[PDB]
DNA sequence: GGAAGATCGAAAAAAGCACACGCTGACCCGCGTGGT
DNA sequence: ACCACGCGGGCGGTAGCGTGCTTTTTTCGATCTTCC
RNA sequence: UAUAUGUCAGCGUGU
């Protein structure tokens, strides 16, 4: 569960841009079919997400490079599968 | 999509463009089958098709038929939805006026023809002639002839002159004009013209013509010709019971107009006389014009209602219109509404939603999670399985809500706390049960209060409420930072009688382990609550390194104590619980707790405080009976003495000895010291009245009665409360404000008589009224002051700007309201503070002033900090982090894309319920007196010593400052003209002593020379008259002003000079003109001719002679010009009198060394506090009054005025004890001072007197200079908040905020294009505003259109 | 009260008011003051359009929300076309620049 | 020394007057006038 | 000769919409006074 | 989700 985000506020430091990158990670878990980096106590996206970012594991670089290199890897296996 | 909405007025040929078919019958429905009528208002021929994919005949009903329109009906076969969207247009007979720029003043067809608009009103309404052409005769063409008139014309030229009559005739005017011509001939007449008004009239037209020639629009456009209808779906007939339709005033209109266009063109067809055809025209025109606006013009046209019509003007404005009732606030889904209870189980993050409220609003998600788990295979059967509330459903229900947050908010929504985020719990019942430590953040009790319940449906939105409106972030309140949870009722009453000690209690002396054997010997009814025993305490304390270390020690406290220290964190310490704890020591508690160990401890530790409070008041069972509040025996005594004196007094006033005035002074005296009295004895004998035998002796203790521990504890009651219950009522007040003789001498346990309880209605009746009259104002207000903030956002983080404000502790002789510390607390310095006398530098100069630095800044005794300003914040189109300052919500720095204006505005408005709108209701003391011990310094002084060796002041604005020995500046005081000084600068003085003297009665004049006294030019009769004493029988001179004396005496200017023996004047130290001082008008003059006087002896004498809190306020914010306004001097230089005239005085100003342009004419009853050649710099008060803001702004600058408004607004709002930040006072200044007059052009391509935003103007002068170039020279203007927001670069906020008509045709003259910067904008349009969270992206779409 | 879904007007296709008829309650101008205090632009954005007038909005909204999908697409009110319409109907022209 | 610009004062007009919720009443009709 | 569309809808009265709000803007009539 | 057909006045309640 979760009472309060202030150590998930201090890690991404603005309150504004963390909300944003909370809503990308609960995005991609929920529609995207991806995997919590956290043990899955039955919390709900939001929260999962939040308690992942809290510990660092998740911010707006580590997503970009992720995301980046999910692209690269699709883009590999396309044209694998192409030639 | 779209970036920016561009608004100008529509030519007949783009209005036919728009339509998809012309309207040419009045039939709406044929009322036996529903099919619309054929070219009628409602037509499917040029609207669209009834029914979705279907043709009105019947040939095509599929989709496979999209897109052909039938032959037999044509009937094109579309969705309905294009029902919404399809206009109309119809084709007048006659051109007809546009009211909206014919009525709207300045009337743009008048201003534009130049020519009166009871002319246009005239010759529009067919009632006289215009020429459209004079032609080579006498008449002149913009000439308005009558009837009779224009026959004389006619049969005086048959054809030589072309005059017509109606609307054709302004549209022919307005078209033969040129507007390039007319606009070089009015410049060029402009340039020669000296007259003031004509300038005014020139420059207007001159604008006008400008926009108009700028924009794409035509003057002929302003004249409709092609009148274009609305949509049918947005004027729809609402069916109703049987066969009957609902009535719509636009479809009644629009079958007028067309009724009237129909009838005026079979009239034209069959050749009508002029008489016929001329009344039609007329009535059409005023059938359009009640469309159009129906009010606007004469008497509003009324339907079968015997009411007005709603014209198309009425439906977009107003508090009705569709920008402030359908586009600012509207209704939305998820929603429900409830009545709130309290629980008392619930976390500060939790709230109760009953079963059926959680089922109804989240029906979508329990289909989904039905659908999802196999339950259901249809919508349908998880429609009915929800309806049957079945089993599986709760569970569905239970799993859904388990981190949904939901938004909880009350009908006024004052603040930004008024909403919040709460996790819901299912709950049996009806009623939402609330949290009641966030009750004093809603201003909600439970007393009937109801609450409305949000759920937010995205990702984003649930992400929001958990981490920024949350009740748990909520903490700390952004107007002022102080706390918003706090106990209020039983939680302070259930602690403070925890932690209380009784001197012989239960089990008292004994020594316990710990607090688990004081809750184990308590419950077990071994040991009282209130016991005095020794406990073994181990309480923990943060290191340096923040590591925690154990301290075990034994400890006297009681039994109560012990046991609420159980739930107190480890790293508190236990000298917090080890007393009397009230509401502001469990404050104090809760504040180092949150200090020390962070929020979700505190959290935790609140929930905990709450918990126990409610558990121990319960089980103390504290109750409230007829005997707790004892009366005491000698009030008897005290009102029988007061009776003695009364009567005493009543008996001299009888004999004559003592009047009325000062009768009923002595007597309310008598009865308020009777009232303190009897106060006073009453609380000795309350607050100590329990004695407890200890060892067999009697000793005092704080007394256990329920009202004094409820008025103690500061749970509910205070002095005043419970000195009406216990004690004399004391006075009371007429509704006027008059104090009435006869006071209150009956408690309320006590019976009150009739008599006294009429007295007191008054008092409540007046209350009660101001109370329910004070919403309005205050609502306007906050509306006002909402609009004119609502764009400023932080856009930046440092501007480098050096510039800012000087903070100094506010004194007014006598009481420090505000010290430095929080004045500063939390604000960015602008320069470097210098240590004081050492030159050494304390802070940097870009530093946030923390709690530890205003510490430092206190310790080295620093009274004057000069601090970085929203106002003097150099980022346009937004401020600057840094400029800003602290975020008062949040202890950091505030963040980029806060919104800042909202805020502000919020803050100011929430707290305008407490101040108060009835206006309510001795003698000014004529010395200054010192209340402390301490240095004496003069500001602004030049003094004169006299004979007796005394100082005596020369010098209009003069500062007398009583330092403490740490340089403080402790009191301030204004020292007035000619005042005598006991003590002179730099010397010490002690406390209660005088060090200044003076007649407030009159005036003197006091000399700086000392010698004999020499008359010039007055002569008895003409100038003076020596009139005897009525006693003394001494002839003194009084001199008379213009008003008595004769032509004669009109240059006569009385003087005395001041000579030596030789008898010639003495010339003025410093100054070669010599000693002269000129005697003004009713001066009475003492000295006779030829005595010797000393410097400092007084020549002559001249004799000498609010609004509550919310008006004032309103004032302030809005503005407002003075009834009577302080005269300034505009120019520094001596001073001079004139010539009089008017019945006004001459002022003329001259410069040292500059020109003399500027004379004044100040009004005869205006004292004048200048003397005749005495010198006035810059801002200089000239004759006393209130302070204009606008002249303030002129003549002293930005800072001036905005400390004025900002010390004003803060010292009505203390005034009631209200707390607010300088930061959103100082924004809504800002927010005021953003447009400037240009006073010289330069290299820019801004007009002269042009009025334009001081960010233009900055942006560009910083454009012209990195060139090189030369900039322009510009002069800030202030502005009310409603002119200030109705005067604004979006069009859309200032047409949605009040005068819609008006804004709306001035952004269509000037073909104004308004890009969607701004809340307003954004919400208006729907979407995200450029604040907060989605502020980035915003950010992102500026990245995009550079790129 | 309470609603979900229910009937809307037909000019401003807005949810109606009152508890007589099914309906929902009224967001003012002070409340939108209130969130815009807060960040809250998603949450305002969706009470603005999806719940309120975007109908294509909440027809997507709706099906996102029973397909377990809770994302929404912003749209065009409906309100900003009558008031356009509205504005139209006079000699006034107004529109929207894509430039 | 009299026409024109400046000033004062009365008058007329326009715009504003918090939020939320609940209930009830009306959503024809009467002359009139040509069509039949 | 009776009747159904139709249309505009104001009461009261040689018309004009007023009687217990406040603030801002504009207009005109009377008075002054400036000066060539 | 789109369902069966809602608009104006007057009165009242709570801040
Ligand atoms: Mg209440
Ligand atoms: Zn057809
Ligand atoms: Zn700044």
């Amino acid at each position: 569960a979760r009472v309060t985000v202030q150590d998930a506020v201090e890690k991404i430091g603005n309150r504004f841009d963390l909300v944003l990158v909370a809503a990308r990670r609960a995005r991609q878990m929920q529609v995207g079919g991806k995997d919590p980096l956290v043990p899955e106590e039955n919390d709900k996206t939001t929260v999962i997400a939040l308690r992942e970012i809290e510990e660092g594991l998740i911010n707006n670089q580590i997503l970009d490079v992720r995301e980046r290199q999910e692209q690269q890897e699709q883009e590999a296996a396309e044209l694998q599968a192409v030639t | 999509e779209f970036d920016a909405i561009k608004i100008a007025l529509a030519s007949p040929d783009m209005i036919r463009s728009w339509s998809f078919g012309e309207v040419k019958k009045p039939e709406t429905i044929n009322y036996r089958t529903f099919k619309p009528e054929r070219d009628g208002l409602f037509c499917a021929r040029i609207f669209g098709p009834v029914k979705d994919y279907e043709c009105l005949c019947g040939k095509y009903k599929r989709l496979k038929h999209r897109g052909v329109i039938c032959e037999k009906c044509g009937v094109e076969v579309t969705q309905t939805k294009v029902r919404r969207e399809r206009m109309g247009h119809i084709e007048l007979a006659s051109p007809t006026a546009h009211i909206w720029f014919l009525k709207s003043l300045p009337s743009r067809i008048g201003l534009l023809l130049d020519m009166p608009l009871r002319d246009i009103e005239r010759v529009l309404y067919f009632e006289s002639y215009v020429v459209i052409e004079g032609g080579m005769t006498n008449l002149e063409r913009q000439q308005i002839l009558t009837e009779e008139q224009y026959l004389d014309a006619l049969e005086e030229f048959g054809d030589e002159f072309d005059a017509k009559m109606g609307a054709e005739a302004i549209q022919a005017l307005l078209k033969s004009m040129d507007l390039e011509q007319e606009c070089e001939q009015l410049r060029e007449e402009l340039n020669e013209t000296n007259s003031e008004t004509k300038r005014k009239k020139l420059t207007k037209r001159i604008k006008l013509l400008e926009a108009f020639v700028q924009s794409g629009n035509k003057p002929e456009w302003m004249i409709l010709t092609v009148l274009p209808v609305l949509p049918p779906d947005l004027r729809p007939l609402v069916p109703l019971d049987g066969g009957r339709f609902a009535t719509s005033d636009l479809n009644d209109l629009y079958r007028r107009v067309i009724n009237r266009n129909n009838r005026l063109k079979r009239l034209l067809d069959l050749a009508a006389p002029d008489i016929i055809v001329r009344n039609e025209k007329r009535m059409l025109q005023e059938a359009v014009d009640a469309l159009l606006d129906n009010g606007r013009r004469g008497r509003a046209i009324t339907g079968s209602n015997k009411r007005p019509l709603k014209s198309l003007a009425d439906m977009i404005k107003g508090k009705q219109g569709r920008f402030r009732q359908n586009l600012l606030g509207k209704r939305v889904d998820y929603s429900g509404r409830s009545v709130i209870t309290v629980g008392p189980y619930l976390r500060l993050h939790q709230c109760g939603l009953p079963k059926k409220m959680a089922l109804e609003l989240f029906k979508p998600f329990i289909y989904g999670k039905l659908e999802l788990r196999g339950l259901a295979t249809t919508i349908k059967a998880a429609k009915k399985m929800v309806e049957r509330e079945e089993a599986v459903v709760w569970d569905i229900l239970d799993e859904v809500i388990r981190e949904h947050p939901v938004l909880l908010n009350r009908a006024p929504t004052l603040h930004r706390l008024g909403i919040q985020a709460f996790e819901p719990v299912l709950i049996e019942g009806k009623a939402i049960q609330l949290h009641p430590l966030v009750c004093a953040a809603y201003n909600a009790d439970f007393d009937g209060d109801q609450m409305a319940v949000h759920v937010p449906l995205t990702l984003e939105a649930q992400l929001e409420a958990r981490a920024l409106m949350m009740s748990t972030n909520n903490i700390l309140s952004p107007a002022n930072g102080e706390p918003i949870i706090v106990p209020s009722q039983d939680v302070v009453l259930g602690l403070y009688y925890m932690t209380r000690d009784c001197v012989n209690a239960k089990g008292e002396g004994m020594v316990l382990t710990g607090p688990k054997e004081a809750e184990r010997l308590y419950r077990s009814g071994l040991a009282s609550l209130h016991a005095r025993v020794k406990v073994r305490i181990t309480e923990y304390e943060k290191d340096a390194n923040g590591e925690l270390v154990a301290k075990t020690s034994l400890k006297d406290t009681t039994v109560g104590r012990a046991i609420l220290w159980m739930i107190v964190p480890k790293g508190l310490p236990y000298s917090i619980v080890n007393q009397a704890l009230g509401k502001k020591a469990i404050s104090k508690m809760l504040n180092t707790c949150y200090r020390i160990l962070g929020l979700k401890p505190t959290v935790i530790f609140a929930d905990q405080i709450m918990y126990t409070g409610f558990a121990y008041a319960a089980r103390s069972g504290a109750s409230v009976g007829i005997d707790d509040m004892v009366i005491p025996e000698k009030k008897h005594e005290i009102i029988s003495e007061a009776e003695a004196e009364v009567a005493e007094i009543q008996e001299q006033f009888q004999s004559g000895l003592v009047t009325a005035g000062e009768r009923y002074n002595k007597v309310i005296d008598i009865w308020a010291a009777a009232n303190d009295r009897v106060s006073k004895a009453m609380m000795d004998n309350l607050q100590t009245e329990t004695v407890i035998n200890r060892d067999g002796q009697e000793e005092k203790q704080v007394s256990f009665n329920s009202i004094y521990m409820m008025a103690d504890s500061g749970a509910r009651g205070s002095a005043a409360q419970i000195r009406q219950l216990a004690g004399m009522r004391g006075l009371m007040a007429k509704p006027d404000g008059s104090i009435i003789e006869t006071p209150i001498t009956a408690n309320f346990r006590e019976g009150l008589n009739v008599l006294q309880y009429f007295i007191s209605t008054h008092g409540a009746r007046k209350g009660l009224a101001d109370t329910a009259l004070k919403t309005a104002n205050s609502g306007y207000l906050t509306r006002r002051l909402v609009d004119v903030a609502q764009d400023l956002v932080v856009t930046e983080d440092d501007c480098g700007t050096h510039e800012g404000i000087m903070m100094t502790p506010v004194i007014e002789g006598g009481d420090v309201k505000e010290p430095l510390r929080d004045r500063v607390l939390g604000r960015v310095t602008a320069e470097d503070v210098l240590k004081p006398g050492t030159a050494d530098i304390l802070v940097p100069r870009n530093t946030l002033l923390h709690e530890q630095w205003c510490d430092l800044l206190e310790e080295n005794s620093v009274d004057a900090v000069k601090v970085r300003s929203v106002v003097s914040c150099d980022t346009d189109f937004g401020v600057c982090a840094h400029c800003y300052g602290r975020d008062l919500a949040r202890g950091h720095i505030i963040n980029k894309g806060e919104a800042i204006g909202v805020i502000a505005a919020q803050s100011i408005g929430e707290p305008g319920t407490q101040l108060t709108m009835r206006t309510f209701h001795a003698a000014a003391e004529s010395s200054i007196q010192v209340k402390n011990k301490g240095s004496i310094k003069l500001s602004n002084v030049k003094s004169v010593v006299n004979s007796s060796g005394k100082l005596v002041i020369t010098s209009r604005n003069t500062e007398l400052k009583l330092i403490d020995e740490f340089g403080r500046t402790k009191e301030s005081y204004k020292v007035p003209y000619g005042a005598v000084l006991a003590k002179g600068d730099g010397e010490q003085v002690a406390g209660g002593e005088t060090v200044a003297n003076w007649d407030p009665h009159t005036m003197p004049v006091i000399t700086e020379v000392s010698g004999f006294v020499r008359f010039t030019d007055m002569i008895d009769g003409q100038t003076i008259t020596r009139q005897t004493d009525e006693l003394t029988g001494l002839s003194s001179l009084v001199v008379l002003d213009s008003a008595e004396r004769t032509a004669g005496g009109k240059d006569l200017r009385p003087a005395l000079k001041i000579v030596d023996a030789q008898g010639n004047d003495v010339l003025i130290p410093g100054t070669d003109m010599p000693a002269q001082y000129f005697l003004p008008g009713k001066a009475i003059v003492q000295l006779e001719d030829g005595v010797q006087i000393s410097s400092g002896d007084t020549l002559a004498r001249i004799p000498q002679e609010i609004t509550g809190g919310l008006p004032r306020v309103a004032d302030l914010f809005e503005a407002r010009r003075p009834k009577e306004p302080a005269i300034l001097a505009e120019i520094s230089g001596i001073v001079s009198f004139g010539k009089e005239t008017k019945g006004k005085r001459r002022l003329v100003i001259t410069p040292v060394d500059g020109s003399d342009p500027y004379e004044e004419m100040i009004p005869k009853w205006r004292q004048l506090n200048v003397f005749e050649g005495e010198r006035v710099e810059r801002g200089d008060v000239i004759s006393d009054g209130p302070e204009a803001p606008h002249d303030i702004l002129r003549l002293r600058g930005v800072h001036a005025v905005t400390r004025y408004i900002v010390n004003e607004v803060q010292d009505v709002y203390r005034l009631q004890g209200v707390k607010i930040n300088d930061k959103h006072i100082e924004v809504i200044v800002r927010q005021m001072l953003r447009k400037a007059t240009i006073v010289n052009a330069g290299s820019s391509d801004f007009l002269e007197g042009e009025q334009v935003e001081y960010s233009r103007v900055k942006i560009a002068n910083r454009e012209l200079e990195a060139n090189g170039k030369v900039g322009a020279t510009y002069s800030r203007d202030l502005l009310g908040i409603t002119k200030a927001s109705l005067a604004t670069e979006s069009f859309i906020s200032a047409a949605s905020f009040q005068e819609t008509t008006r804004v709306l045709t001035e952004a269509a003259v000037a073909g104004k294009r308004d890009e969607l910067r701004g809340l307003k904008e954004n919400v208006i349009v729907g979407r995200l505003i450029p604040a907060g969270t989605g502020y980035a992206y915003h950010q992102d779409r500026m990245r995009r259109r550079a790129a | 009260h309470a609603r979900s879904t229910g009937s809307y007007s037909l000019v401003t296709q807005q949810p109606l008011g009152g508890k007589a008829q099914f309906g929902g309650q009224r967001f003012g101008e002070m409340e939108v003051w209130a969130l815009e205090a807060y960040g809250a632009a998603y949450t305002l954005q969706e009470m603005l359009t999806v719940k309120s007038d975007d109908v294509n909005g909440r027809t997507k909204m709706y099906k996102n929300i029973v397909d377990g999908n809770h994302q929404m697409e912003p749209g065009m009110p409906e309100s900003f076309n009558v008031l356009l319409k509205e504005i139209r109907s006079l000699g006034i022209n107004i529109e929207l620049e894509d430039e």
